[PDB]
């Protein structure tokens, strides 16, 4: 609001606790974004590890398992996803969990779901061969267990050909990841709107406080400086309100993603 | 006094419940007043004003326009002993910090 | 300076595909054109032919006037109360001429600093007299070829005189030029990595 | 661990501080001379009192607007939470949900509601497996020249004998006809092993 | 103050390539971040010196008094006894230990602080214990035992219904001020209707959460159901409001300047009776009475 101005700083205290509510609201969103990731990826407390690189039942998980060749320790699909997705008092805070730890959580969930099925969602991870693991999933959808055993070579081929097509599906047509890029686009455009309203002309002779304080009478220009304080405080209020609305939206999306993880990944769903 | 004191002042309470509380900010400003204007070159012709020997009479005082130049009024203390120096318009000394 | 960004500003710009007067070359085609909020000047003279510009409202030694003669060696910018008749000309005799004007009242400003499609933009706002310039070579037929040529600031001197008309004088013993009128519009300028403008977009 | 009930404590604290901040802005001095109105109308002239008090109205009207907006956002959040709580009630207390991690950590059996100030607390009775033992498994069993598959269970081996037990609990059962299916020959199953299959109808 | 352009920042030798007429440089945010000297044609970059909300890492005054600061977003070279450069900013007052533990106090990207032998220490949080699943194409594990675990989940249901008087809060028992409030239009009508909507919404939320049963069910005299003890959730007549011990603990653990608080439509006794009915139904009828 002021930008290293003593006359504006002492005058801003007369507006009450409006600055306190904005900081409390922005900190409530910051602790919300860290809690959202803690509810989606941080499902299991035991970091399971995949066995040495081999075959389970003919299913090729080379596209989703982490490879030690790259230093980022990210799977090819995660790498393809990542490869296509401070000024004026605005400071962006780093998330509590980094991309390396999120990758570790994903790898643990994957090693639990390919070596133990859904058993690691209710308690200890129980060993089970992946051939007969998927056979239990056929019995859940109303198909006998013998169909998978008599078509195991065909199920593995259709699965490996489908996982391989996921890379080509998410690589081309960049509009597929538009739902996830729109978040950072909205954040960036909101920051740009907040930083561009600083040079507004809400009714003062200029947008810079130095051009007004040096030209007009300091004891008289108070009523005109207050016209810029209201213009800059309402912009901050609008920004905080939009951030709270988008935070509620992201919280709904994160709860949906957590339910998806707990039901589709940590188990088998009939919904 | 100390970070704990301003932390207490931010929460408005003498107690702390083991959190990371945003309290204040930080800045730095040790120096200022770097180079402002380029090479002063086109000086105002005060040489043909205060050093010209041939002055016209008082009944026929000369009229010389001074414009489009930098008026270095410090040379007035050189071409004359500044006996009757008196500025009735703006200021005797505060003359180089304003423009016309 | 702007590097690989798109900037839109509401300023006096020449509208795209607008109506611009042309003078296809003792034939000089000097009808004493008027002067709106902005004049876009462009010419394709052979060699040092169109090197004269005058400005002013009444020009009868009552208001301030401009006289920009290139003299083939400099840019002689002088502001004074010149007396322009119904037809100025620069019929030299060398490189000297006086029949352009006949009087000089105040002459409060002088500027003699140093300087084949040549383009210029002459703007007057808030007392200043903005001057832009750009020289780009052409080899095709004379048809004002399509493309883009951003004009660079040249002088930008503060005068503060009143200007409502302007006239161009040529030296005698091709000569074709263009006169465009700037209008309040909104463009979309694209700057390159070195600050050079690549293309513009008229939002209307 | 007072942070356990922090979900409702935060609600009541936000309900308290929203009213305390709203009344604290009443004693503010937004670009005015005094925070109270009696010291303004009885000290300043009416032509200036209406202008000075107008800025106090905008400051207090903005506080009410902010309060109402924050209350609407918190009401939307609490409405989402209450819809979640009602769905959880209907799907955990009034029945048995197969959704994992929806009615507790593990296999949900039943739930009990408990009333709380401005909220609800669920008690999720979950079934958690523990104390597991490793065994050798096979996809099928070949006894009468044809493959056998368990109806509801898994095939386990303790080293020398084979048995069929529940998938989630250890209960060894003798492989019989009423516990296994029959489909296909012993050539398309990858990993089928030999074992005897009892039949209670043959001896009788 | 280059040619009048006032500001504050660092000036470093820039590698930009301006044009002969350009003097300043702007970004997409309309901020001057590059400038040239008026005397020498050298180009300089303008970067913000330092700013960031210092978060004082505190282990609670009830335990100790030692604190640690976190200059977020700046190096340790531009600050005025342990100093460690975390990727979230300069941390002063806590040394970095190589051992990994659970994240107690969030400090930044992967760094968390805790009060452990005392002094404050920072470290890389551990996501969990390593468990190598001994997978094999013929290995299976079947549980031989079980454990009945009762977990708790706390979810808010309703807010505190409030309603504020517009004129009494803005002006307050005034006439010259209330006349100016009429010039602001019907903004007072919007807030009152919004608050009434919030109140009826909280009432509807309470109704949808707790009043799902059509009837009120009660349990017979307490006997040996199957060996299960519901005394912690069943209400007792020896205590008013008919709340269970768990509900008692929940209730125990958890002027008017023109604003008033509206009482809930369903008091604490009606919600307690609804909860008791739900419990009595789910212990004697199961999922049958819900259908
Ligand atoms: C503004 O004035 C300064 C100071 O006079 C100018 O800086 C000087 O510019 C000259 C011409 O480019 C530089 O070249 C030569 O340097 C040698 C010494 O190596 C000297 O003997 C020559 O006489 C000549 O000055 C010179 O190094 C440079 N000096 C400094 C300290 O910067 C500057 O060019 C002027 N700028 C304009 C726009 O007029
Ligand atoms: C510009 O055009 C003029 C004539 O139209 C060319 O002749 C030059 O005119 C200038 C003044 O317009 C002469 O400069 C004069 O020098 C004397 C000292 O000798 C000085 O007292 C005057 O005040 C004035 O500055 C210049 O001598 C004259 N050149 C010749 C050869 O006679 C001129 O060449 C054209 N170009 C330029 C760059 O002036
Ligand atoms: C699984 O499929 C991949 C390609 O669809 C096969 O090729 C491997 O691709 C990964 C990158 O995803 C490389 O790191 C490997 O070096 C590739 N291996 C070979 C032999 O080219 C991969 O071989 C398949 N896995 C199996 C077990 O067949
Ligand atoms: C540019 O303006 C000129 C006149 O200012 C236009 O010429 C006129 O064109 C109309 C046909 O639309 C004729 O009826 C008139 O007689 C013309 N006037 C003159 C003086 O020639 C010209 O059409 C305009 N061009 C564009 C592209 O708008
Ligand atoms: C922007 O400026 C740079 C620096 O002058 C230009 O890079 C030069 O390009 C030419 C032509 O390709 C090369 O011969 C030079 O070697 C390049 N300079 C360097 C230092 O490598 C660049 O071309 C300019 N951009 C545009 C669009 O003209
Ligand atoms: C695997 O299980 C079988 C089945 O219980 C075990 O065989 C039993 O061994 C006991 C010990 O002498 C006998 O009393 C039973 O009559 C046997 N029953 C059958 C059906 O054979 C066998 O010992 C177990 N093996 C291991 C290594 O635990
Ligand atoms: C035990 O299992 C083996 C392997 O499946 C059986 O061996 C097969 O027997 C069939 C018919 O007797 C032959 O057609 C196959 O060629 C045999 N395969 C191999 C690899 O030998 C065996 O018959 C089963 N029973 C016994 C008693 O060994
Ligand atoms: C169900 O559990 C409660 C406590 O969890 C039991 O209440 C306690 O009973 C003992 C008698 O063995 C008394 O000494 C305690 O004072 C009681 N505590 C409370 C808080 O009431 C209750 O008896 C249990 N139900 C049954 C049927 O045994
Ligand atoms: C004044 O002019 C004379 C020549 O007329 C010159 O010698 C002298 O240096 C100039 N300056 C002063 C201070 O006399
Ligand atoms: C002076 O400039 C104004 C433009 O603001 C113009 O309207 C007016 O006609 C000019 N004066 C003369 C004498 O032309
Ligand atoms: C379980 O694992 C242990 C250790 O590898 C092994 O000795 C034992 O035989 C296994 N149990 C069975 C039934 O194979
Ligand atoms: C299991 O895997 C091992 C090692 O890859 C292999 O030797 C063995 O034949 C496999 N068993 C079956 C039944 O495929
Ligand atoms: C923390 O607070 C409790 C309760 O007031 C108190 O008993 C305890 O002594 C405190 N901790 C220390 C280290 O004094
Ligand atoms: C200083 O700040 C820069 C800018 O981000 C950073 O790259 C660097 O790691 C920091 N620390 C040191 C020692 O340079
Ligand atoms: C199963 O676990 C419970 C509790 O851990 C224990 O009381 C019981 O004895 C165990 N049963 C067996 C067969 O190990
Ligand atoms: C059923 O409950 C009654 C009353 O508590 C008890 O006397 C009876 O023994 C119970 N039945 C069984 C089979 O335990």
């Amino acid at each position: 609001i002021c930008g290293d101005s003593t006359e504006c700083s002492n005058l801003l205290l007369q507006y009450g606790s409006f600055c306190t509510q904005l900081k409390r609201a922005l900190t409530g969103i910051a602790v919300e974004q860290d809690k959202n990731t803690q509810e989606v990826f941080a499902q299991v407390k035991q970091i399971y590890k995949t066995p040495p690189i081999k075959y389970f039942g003919g299913f090729n998980f080379s596209q989703i398992l982490p490879d030690p060749s790259k230093p980022s320790k990210r799977s090819p699909i995660e790498d393809l996803l990542f490869n296509k997705v401070k000024f004026n008092g605005l400071t962006v805070l780093p998330p509590l969990l980094t991309d390396e730890m999120i990758a570790q959580y994903t790898s643990a969930l994957l090693a639990g779901t390919i070596t133990s099925g859904w058993t690691f969602g209710a308690g200890p991870a129980l060993q089970i061969p992946f051939p007969m693991q998927m056979a239990y999933r056929f019995n859940g959808i109303g198909v006998t267990q013998n169909v998978l055993y008599e078509n195991q070579k065909l199920i593995a081929n259709q699965f490996n050909s489908a996982i391989g097509k996921i890379q080509d599906s998410l690589s081309s047509t960049p509009s597929a990841l538009g739902k996830l890029q729109d978040v950072v686009n909205h954040n960036a455009q909101a920051l740009n709107t907040l930083v561009k309203q600083l040079s507004s002309k809400f009714g003062a002779i200029s947008s810079v406080l130095n051009d007004i304080l040096s030209r007009l009478d300091p004891p008289e220009a108070e009523v005109q400086i207050d016209r810029l304080i209201t213009g800059r405080l309402q912009s901050l209020q609008t920004y905080v309100t939009q951030q709270l609305i988008r935070a509620a939206e992201i919280r709904a999306s994160a709860n949906l993603a957590a339910t998806k993880m707990s039901e589709c990944v940590l188990g088998q769903s009939k919904r | 006094l100390d970070p704990l004191s301003e932390t207490k002042c931010t929460l408005k309470s003498f107690t702390v419940e083991k959190g990371i509380y945003q309290t204040s900010n930080f800045r730095v400003q040790p120096t200022e007043s770097i180079v402002r204007f380029p090479n002063i070159t086109n000086l105002c012709p005060f040489h043909e004003v205060f050093n010209a020997t041939t002055f016209a009479s008082v009944y026929a005082w000369n009229r010389k326009r001074i414009s489009n130049c930098v008026a270095d009024y410090s040379v007035i203390y050189n071409f004359a002993p500044f006996f009757a120096f008196k500025c009735y318009g703006v200021s005797p000394t505060k003359l180089n910090d304003l423009c016309f | 300076f702007r590097s690989s960004v798109l900037h839109s500003t509401h300023d006096l710009f020449l509208p795209f595909f607008s109506n611009v007067t042309w003078f296809h070359a003792k034939r000089f085609d000097n009808p004493a054109l008027p002067f709106n909020d902005g004049v876009y000047f462009a010419s394709t003279e052979k060699s040092n032919i169109i090197r004269g510009w005058i400005f002013g409202t009444t020009l009868d030694s009552k208001t301030q006037s401009l006289l920009i003669v290139n003299n083939a060696t400099n840019v002689v910018i002088k502001v004074c109360e010149f007396q322009f008749c119904n037809d100025p000309f620069l019929d030299v005799y060398m490189e000297s001429e006086f029949r352009v004007y006949s009087s000089a009242n105040n002459c409060t400003f002088e500027y003699v600093s140093q300087p084949n499609l040549r383009e210029f933009v002459f703007k007057n706002i808030d007392g200043y007299f903005k001057i832009y310039s750009k020289h780009t070579p052409i080899n095709l037929e004379r048809d004002l070829p399509q493309g883009f040529s951003a004009l660079e600031p040249l002088v930008d001197l503060p005068i503060g005189i009143n200007i409502t008309r302007f006239q161009t004088l040529l030296a005698l013993h091709a000569a074709a030029y263009y006169v465009g009128y700037l209008q309040p519009r909104t463009f979309l300028l694209k700057y390159n990595e070195n600050g050079t403008i690549t293309d513009a977009v008229d939002c209307a | 661990t007072p942070s356990a009930l922090g979900k409702l404590q935060d609600v009541v604290n936000h309900n308290a501080q929203a009213l305390n901040t709203l009344v604290k802005q009443l004693s503010s001095k937004f670009g005015a001379i005094s925070s109270v109105l009696n010291d303004i109308l009885s000290r300043l002239d009416p032509p200036e009192a209406e202008v000075q008090i107008d800025r106090l109205i905008t400051g207090r009207l903005q506080s009410l607007q902010t309060y109402v907006t924050q209350q609407l956002i918190r009401a939307a959040e609490i409405r989402a939470s209450a819809n979640l709580a009602a769905t959880k009630m209907s799907e955990c207390v009034l029945g048995q949900s197969k959704r994992v991690d929806f009615c507790g950590k593990g296999y949900h059996l039943m739930s009990f509601p408990q009333s709380a100030p401005h909220g609800v607390v669920f008690l999720h009775v979950t079934y958690v497996p523990a104390q597991e033992k490793n065994f050798t498994t096979a996809p099928a069993i070949c006894h009468d020249g044809k493959a056998h598959f368990p109806r509801e269970g898994v095939f386990v081996s303790n080293g020398t004998h084979w048995f069929v037990t529940q998938r989630n609990f250890y209960e060894p059962q003798i492989i019989t006809t009423d516990n296994t299916f029959v489909s296909g020959n012993c050539d398309v199953v990858i990993g089928i092993v030999n074992n005897t299959v009892y039949d209670p109808l043959q001896p009788e | 103050n280059f040619n009048g352009l006032t500001g504050t920042g660092v000036l470093t030798e820039s590698n930009k390539k301006f044009l002969p007429f350009q003097q300043f440089g702007r970004d997409i945010a309309d901020t001057t971040d590059a400038v040239r000297d008026p005397q020498t044609l050298e180009i300089l970059d303008i970067t913000p010196c330092s700013f960031g909300g210092v978060s004082v890492i505190t282990p609670g005054t009830n335990t100790s008094n030692q604190v640690a600061v976190l200059y977020q977003g700046v190096n340790c070279t531009e600050v005025p006894s342990n100093v460690f450069q975390t990727r979230a900013g300069c941390l002063i007052g806590a040394e970095y230990v190589n051992n990994s533990y659970e994240c107690d106090i969030p400090i930044g990207a992967g760094i968390c602080a805790s009060y452990q032998t005392q002094s404050i220490i920072a470290y890389t949080m551990s996501l969990g214990a390593e468990n190598s699943v001994a997978y094999s194409n013929n290995s299976i594990a079947i549980p031989t035992n079980f454990t009945i675990s009762v977990t708790t989940e706390i979810l808010p249901v309703s807010m505190t219904k409030t309603s504020v008087d517009c004129t009494m809060y803005i002006c307050g028992d005034s006439t010259e001020c209330s006349n100016l409030l009429l010039q602001y239009g019907s903004f007072c009508t919007q807030l009152k209707r919004a608050l009434t909507g919030i109140a009826v919404e909280q009432d509807k939320n309470t109704q949808e959460v707790f009043a799902q049963v059509k009837q009120i069910y009660k349990t017979p005299p307490i006997k040996y159901f199957g060996g299960f003890n519901f005394s912690q959730i069943l209400p007792d007549p020896s205590k008013p409001s008919k709340r269970s011990p768990i509900e008692d603990l929940l209730f125990n653990k958890v002027k008017f300047n023109g604003l008033t608080v509206l009482p809930p439509l369903l008091t604490d006794e009606m919600i307690a009776q609804y909860t008791s009915a739900l419990l009595a139904g789910t212990i004697t009828s199961g999922w049958t009475f819900g259908a």
